[PDB]
């Protein structure tokens, strides 16, 4: 059984509070990070070199996301707004207002004409990128929303909530098309579509990741061994080399699992606080991790497979 | 004046998570809330955990048992319902929930009602039906206190909310006290004749200023059960996206309840989460942080 050999290449220092989210640009050149320090920072994905700071949110940012053409960012902030940013200029193009409480999660659709957001206010909102107007407010959940994600062709949105549910939404109509629940309903702290759109990967605050056939409502794979009972930790499919599942962990490690066999294939040590965000590079076997208030650093790791 | 009698941390936990306390009706037992939303009963002398109930999906911030031992109010941090009323007779179970009220108290003379606070707004509920009997809010009179807590007066006929005195029967505002701080909305003195609003002691007979008590700034207070001594501790002071900090500093103070003259200042050299006394005022229980949150309950003899 082949294993990866991720090894630490750079530690990115600069944020002055918890780092909430790290994301590689779709073109592979950049890493964007958001922080409780209200700032977005752009770094070089291959050298870890700081590039620029982007500012404007009035409170902490918990998430940031790239447009498909690597030119735009959207960020989700505790100040109850999202912001659309032109990265090369650093300027705020639109402030999306409408959520009544902290905005926790955000994403562009692949067409880059829509943004989906999720909030402590228990709603999922779909926004007009160009007008900055809210097109739809979905009464998505009965507890705070922890993640939102478009599928590969943008026809579906998946959302996860502390109410213990994952829900699938028809982008065009706003109709809920699926409610996923298994044997219990611990808070669903993270969710996203698989790269091929066929599956979802969902984290629950019972130290568990689950791969779901959401069409058939079947859990296909279960990954355990890490610690996750409190924080909304972002997970990923790693597809550039071996087929892995990657997630942070509340014991300060990055965990990597064999997607098919569910066994832990590597644990990456180095952070000094909860690893709350991980990201996989779009073409190279590179992982970014980011940690909370008692660490404040991003780390870049590289593997031969 | 406060002799250490007992100390204990939370059983079965890496880091001890006590956040608030009140003695129960049953005597050598103290009820404690925890940072995981649990309510626990502990023998204060041995430190033995006697019972554990899951009450909320976030940390307990505050709790209050009814005088007759049959009922309990709890408040959590961010999860709904924010506050709940629990039946303690026989099976511990939820009687009613107050889904948006961050803080609740029983009425005082006849404990037949609950008063909840949601930001600037007060809600009064019936204990038996759980029905909202009254909402009290007036945006022209609001002071917008950041830590507003609505509260009944000793005879339940008046409410203080956001620095506005309300006549319950008529659901009418009878007086707005001016705003002299950002956070504290004030409480009724047990004698029923004055209110304590941060550093200002106001006469209810005339609305004149009886006392300036600078040491009460940003303080929560509680009285001994005779109304002769007042305990005061100062809030620590500044977005729920931060790690858990103790609500209070490292000292509390006692005051003569009649003239507000200081009696003692007690520096426990650790941040304080809560304190309470038993109905006989033999004992003082203080939840204290060791040192990161890792709290103990310390029991002291009241001299």
């Amino acid at each position: 059984p082949v294993k990866p050999n991720y090894a630490l290449k750079f530690t990115l220092a600069g944020h002055t509070k918890a780092v909430s989210s790290v994301k590689f640009s779709p073109n592979g050149e950049w890493l964007a990070s958001s922080s409780a320090d209200k700032l977005i920072k752009i770094w070089g994905a291959y050298d870890g070199k700081f590039e620029k700071t982007i500012s404007g949110h009035k409170l902490g940012i918990s998430d940031v996301a790239w447009s498909s053409d690597s030119n735009l960012l959207v960020s989700a902030s505790d100040d109850k707004t999202l912001k659309i940013w032109d990265v090369s200029s650093g300027k705020c193009l639109k402030t999306l207002k409408g959520h009544s409480n902290y905005v926790f999660c955000c994403n562009f659709n692949p067409q880059s004409n829509l943004i989906v957001s999720g909030s402590f206010d228990e709603s999922v909102r779909i926004w007009d990128v160009k007008t900055g107007k809210c097109l739809k407010t979905l009464p998505a959940h009965s507890d705070p929303v922890s993640a939102v994600h478009f599928n590969r062709d943008g026809s579906l949105i998946v959302s996860s909530s502390y109410d213990g549910l994952c829900r699938i939404w028809d982008t065009a109509s706003g109709q809920c098309l699926k409610t996923l629940i298994d044997d219990d309903n611990p808070p669903v702290s993270f969710v996203k579509f698989s790269p091929n759109g066929k599956y979802i990967l969902a984290a629950t605050l019972d130290n568990t990741l689950k791969l779901w056939d959401y069409s058939k409502g079947k859990c296909l794979k279960t990954y355990t061994g890490h610690k996750n009972e409190k924080y909304c930790i972002f997970a990923n499919f790693s597809v550039t080399g071996g087929k892995w599942i990657v997630s942070g962990s509340e014991d300060n490690l990055v965990y990597i699992w064999n997607l098919q066999t569910k066994e832990i294939v590597q644990k990456l040590q180095g952070h000094t606080d909860v690893v709350i965000s991980t990201a996989c590079h779009p073409t190279e076997n590179i992982i970014a991790s980011a940690a909370l208030e008692n660490d404040k650093t991003i780390k870049l790791w590289k593997s031969d497979c | 004046a406060f002799r250490p009698i007992s100390v204990f941390r939370e059983a079965n936990e890496d880091e001890s998570g006590f956040t608030c306390c009140a003695f129960s009706a049953r005597e050598r037992f103290l009820m404690l809330g925890t940072c995981t939303g649990q309510l626990k009963l502990y023998n204060v002398f041995s430190g033995q955990e006697e019972a554990s109930y899951n009450c909320h999906n976030s940390a307990i911030t505050h709790l209050e048992p009814s005088r007759d031992g049959s009922l309990l109010l709890t408040s959590a941090t961010w999860s709904q319902p924010l506050s709940a009323l629990w039946g303690m007779k026989s099976v511990f179970d939820m009687k009613h929930s107050f889904t948006e009220d961050h803080y609740v108290e029983f009425s005082k003379h006849s404990q037949d009602r609950v008063i909840g606070t949601k930001g600037d707004i007060a809600h009064i509920y019936d204990i038996q039906t759980g029905n909202k009997l009254l909402t009290l809010f007036n945006p022209d009179l609001a002071n917008n206190y950041k830590r507003n807590c609505a509260t009944f007066n000793p005879t339940d006929d008046l409410v203080l909310n956001d620095g506005v005195l309300w006549d319950v029967r008529s659901a009418q505002a009878i007086h707005k006290f001016d705003k002299f701080n950002m956070n504290i909305s004030g409480v009724f003195h047990p004698n029923g004749l004055e209110v304590i609003i941060n550093t200002e002691i106001w006469d209810l007979r005339t609305f004149h200023l009886l006392h300036t008590v600078p040491a009460l700034d940003q303080c929560r207070v509680v009285f001994n059960h005779t109304g002769t001594v007042m305990y005061g501790a100062m809030l620590q002071a500044d977005l729920m996206e931060e790690r858990m900090k103790s609500p209070f500093g490292s000292s509390f103070r006692t005051f003569n309840a009649t003239d507000y003259k200081p009696i003692a200042t007690i520096d426990v050299k650790r941040n304080i989460f809560d304190l309470c006394t038993d109905t006989k005022d033999c004992y003082l229980a203080v939840i204290e942080n060791q040192g990161n949150m890792d709290t103990v309950c310390r029991l002291y003899e009241v001299g």
